[PDB]
RNA sequence: UUUACUUAUUCAAUGAAGCGGAGCUGGAAUUCAUUUUCCACGUUCUAGCAUUCAAGGUCCCAUUCGGGGCUGAUCCGGGUU
RNA sequence: GCUUGUGACGGCCCGUGAAAAUCCACAGGAAGGAAUAGUUUUCAUGCCAGGUCGUACUGAUAACCGCAGCAGGUCUCCAAG
RNA sequence: GAUGGGGAAGCUCCGUUUCAAAGGCCUGAUUUUAUGCAGGCCACCAUCGAAAGGGAAUCCGGUUAAGAUUCCGGAACCUGG
């Protein structure tokens, strides 16, 4: 055969990402001095779109400690907060929506978004929108935090991560169909080339390996093994099971 | 701790289920009585969504020079 | 803009080519105002101290 | 005391600035140099006569 | 004076910028730099072998003074006078026709490394000094047991360009004396007693313990805050 | 198998900026005879401002329109974290 | 009326529709300064200079490509009753 | 797409600010007097990439066998000094 689409994907030539109307990579500050001992306090200057992205960003300035000169950070913006509000970052900060406070400083039951995972890498857990983080521990010993990831999955994260207090602004997207060819060209038109999508069915062999025969079908089962050789990952990768997970088909 | 590895990822695996089967599950009620119900019930939902949904500056002294 | 003169650029009054003349006087007056609020703090930090004191 | 312990308000290092001669050769280039390649009959060649 | 009003700076967390300080402890120093300090670093936390580690126990600084006093008594003639010691030389054998005559028995320190080896297992020489810096130490580390079954007194010393310039080169990295005068005897038999009681008897003793284990600071307070724990 | 150590090896970030230990000053404490302990160690109603080795306070000056020190801004270890 | 430029509005998006050179202004208060003067060439008038390369014509049922003076192909502006 | 580095037997490959001692303005002081240090800076790392994107400043009348917002006549403007 030759080359299947998912082996070239890999190579990025016309499969790289559209990046030219965004608006920077949003992260959260780095950690110094202020954060790690006290607090600092920045504004809220704009709250603006990004392309390919369904959470709104948000333009906070802060002051540098060291020089006179202004800094300005790009955040995702959670549900509420406005043009004209103060964001306080660091160890003393209260415990407000939009404030940035490390882990080791909230109660239980807390709702946080843009979690680190390592303490100083600005951001990585809950980015998307209307997704958060819940803290359901702490461990005062060993310095460790417990939290359930928008997945249902538990982790525990070192104390020394910061997160930022809400949920992500723009939930409930998906609850809306798009109902058009031309809405979902639009919007893959700004993330990347993957839409649309043929089915490997209905291809010929040399293409794919569901490709061929009268009476389109795929010969064996679709679930693959994890050990296969990546011209051969096509269909349901490593599956413990299949079916329907609600075993009634009407609620 | 030979079992630690198998037992965080059987863990893991079973705690991402459960959160699979909950969010399909408040999906599909979420799209059946929704898809199931007609305008006059529309509407009438449409409706009523669209319905319900110490002057501090006195501790100052005056006439200061 | 480099083939004019100043008058041209510029309104006789702080910030004046760059300003609104509304938000120069909501500047001035958030000025005063915090400032003040700054003294009254102060002096009510003095009050609780000097009250400790005893 | 200990040796020669200086105060450096800067983190970074930058390369010091030391003395550069000025070139002093042992022999010329040359020796002999070129004349004017370009001379006013070297210019100006010859007048155009036409009717224009 | 009464128009000079005093207004103290809030330096605070958050309040006013930092003024200038002294950052010598954060500088990105260059690749050569760091590496000389972290070589000297990793050299002293390793276990080393007591054939290496004989060394880093050198001569005091009396000591020191008095032995370089002493073999500063003996310098080795240097090239001006070994041109003039020719020429005057050069014109007595032209009249007489004597071959060292004129010239005396002459008496100097002895510097090279093949003849000081070859001074020892002749028994001829009677102090050796070595440096402790020599940077292959294979050079040197085979000496203090070659004086010792050998039976000559020696010197482990700092600074073998303190010795090349007591022996007119900018390194020399061992030295020795094999004849004294007539005067000095008597200093230089007071000298290799004060020698013989630091470097020779303890040698048996000296060759058996490694040394070198030492941790940094925040690792040795670590451990004196986990012995007080414990 | 489990558990320690850090210098090899590995990962991440920075403008290699505030690390580690000991202090001062409070507070709780609460002395079982004391500081064996621990928290704190200048900023939170408001879409303002914050930059000239820093003003002040002491010392020498070469006193010229001035020029250098300490402190303001606790010591020590040079292990960037 | 027709073509075109422009202004203030309005509709649409799980689509919100480039960057850099460059120029100006503001905050700041360094430094210089009026008395026989300093600042102004951001007010007016007067003086000198502005290098290198392209520039003719066709743009198509004969000037381009299809072996051709080939019914094919090949981007755009103006537009009378 | 070089350099600093790192791969490859090698022709060469990766990468574009990187795990590099990566470079300029001027005030100096001014009087071997001309410009060594200056005493404060210095965060950015080469370069190439649009005759439809961005961009300092020109119009009218005449003139040839064939040229013109370029020549001639008149009238302007911009940059630099
Ligand atoms: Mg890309
Ligand atoms: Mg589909
Ligand atoms: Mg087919
Ligand atoms: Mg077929
Ligand atoms: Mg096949
Ligand atoms: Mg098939
Ligand atoms: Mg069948
Ligand atoms: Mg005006
Ligand atoms: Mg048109
Ligand atoms: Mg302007
Ligand atoms: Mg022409
Ligand atoms: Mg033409
Ligand atoms: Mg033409
Ligand atoms: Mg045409
Ligand atoms: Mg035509
Ligand atoms: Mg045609
Ligand atoms: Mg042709
Ligand atoms: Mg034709
Ligand atoms: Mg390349
Ligand atoms: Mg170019
Ligand atoms: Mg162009
Ligand atoms: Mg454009
Ligand atoms: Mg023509
Ligand atoms: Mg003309």
């Amino acid at each position: 055969g030759r080359v299947i689409r998912n082996q070239r994907k890999g190579a990025g030539s016309i499969f790289t990402s559209h990046t030219r109307l965004r608006q920077g990579a949003a992260k959260l500050r780095t950690l110094d001095y202020a954060e790690r001992h006290g607090y600092i306090r920045g504004i809220v200057k704009q709250i603006v779109h990004d392309s390919g992205r369904g959470a709104p960003l948000a333009k906070v300035v802060f002051r540098d400690p060291y020089k006179y000169r202004l800094r300005e950070e790009i955040f995702i913006a959670n549900e509420g907060v406005h043009t004209g509000q103060f964001i306080y970052a660091g160890k003393k900060a209260s415990l407000n929506v939009g404030n940035v406070l490390p882990l080791g400083s909230v109660p239980e039951g807390t709702i946080v978004s843009n979690v680190e995972e390592k303490p100083g890498d600005r951001g990585a857990l809950a980015r998307a929108s209307g997704n958060y983080v819940i803290i359901i521990g702490h461990n005062p010993d060993e310095n460790k935090t417990r939290v359930r990831l928008p997945s249902g999955a538990k982790k525990v994260i070192s104390s020394d991560a910061r997160g930022v207090i809400g949920v992500i602004a723009g939930g409930g997207r998906v609850d809306k169909p798009l109902l058009k060819a031309g809405r979902a060209f639009h919007k893959y038109r700004l993330k990347r080339n993957s839409w649309p999508k043929t089915r490997g069915v209905a291809m010929n062999p040399v293409d794919h390996p569901h490709g061929g025969g009268n009476h389109q079908h795929i010969g064996k089962a679709s679930t693959i093994s994890r050990g296969a050789v990546s011209g051969q990952k096509a269909g349901l990768i490593a599956a413990r099971r299949t079916g329907l997970l609600r075993g009634s088909q009407k609620t | 701790s030979m079992d630690r590895d198998r037992l965080v990822k059987a863990l893991n695996f079973t705690n991402r289920l459960d959160g699979k089967i909950a969010k399909s599950i408040s999906r599909a009620k979420y799209i059946q009585n929704t898809r199931k119900a007609g305008w006059d019930s529309t509407n009438e939902t449409i409706k009523k969504e669209l319905a319900f949904l110490t002057n501090r500056f006195g501790v100052l002294p005056d006439d200061v020079e | 803009y480099a083939t004019v003169s100043k008058t041209h650029k510029t309104v006789s009054r702080a910030y004046g080519g760059s300003r609104c003349a509304n938000c120069v006087k909501e500047r001035i007056i958030r000025a005063f105002l915090i400032e003040e609020q700054k003294i009254v703090k102060k002096v009510v930090k003095e009050q609780t101290e000097a009250a400790k004191k005893s | 005391g200990k040796k020669a312990l200086k105060v450096r308000t800067s983190a970074t290092f930058r390369l010091p600035k030391t003395l550069k001669l000025a070139r002093a050769p042992k022999y010329a280039s040359k020796a002999v140099p070129h004349y004017n390649r370009l001379d006013s009959y070297k210019v100006i060649e010859q007048p155009i006569t036409s009717e224009t | 004076n009464p128009l000079t009003h005093s207004t103290p700076k809030n330096f605070g967390i958050g309040q006013a910028v930092q003024p200038k300080r002294n950052l010598s402890r954060y500088v990105k120093w260059p690749e050569y730099v760091r590496v000389q300090r972290q070589k000297k670093i990793l050299s002293i936390r390793l276990k080393v072998p007591p054939t290496i580690a004989q060394f880093q126990y050198t001569l005091d600084r009396n000591t020191a003074a008095e032995t370089f006093k002493l073999f500063n008594k003996y310098r080795p003639e240097t090239a001006a006078e070994k041109k003039e010691r020719l020429t005057k030389e050069a014109a007595a054998v032209a009249e007489g026709k004597s071959k060292q005559d004129a010239s005396p028995k002459p008496y100097a320190v002895k510097y090279g490394l093949n003849h000081v080896v070859a001074l020892i297992e002749n028994k001829k020489a009677k102090l050796v000094l070595i440096a402790n810096d020599v940077d292959p130490i294979e050079l040197v580390v085979f000496l203090p047991a070659l004086c010792k079954k050998m039976g000559v007194p020696y010197a482990i010393v700092k600074g073998k360009a303190r010795l090349g310039t007591l022996v007119n080169q900018k390194t020399s990295a061992v030295a020795a004396l094999t004849e004294v005068r007539a005067e000095d005897e008597a200093a230089l038999a007071k000298l290799v007693s004060t020698i013989d009681a630091n470097f020779a008897d303890k040698y048996d003793e000296v060759k058996k313990h490694w040394g070198g284990g030492i941790l940094g600071n925040k690792a040795q307070a670590k451990m004196d805050k986990r012995a007080k724990n414990s």
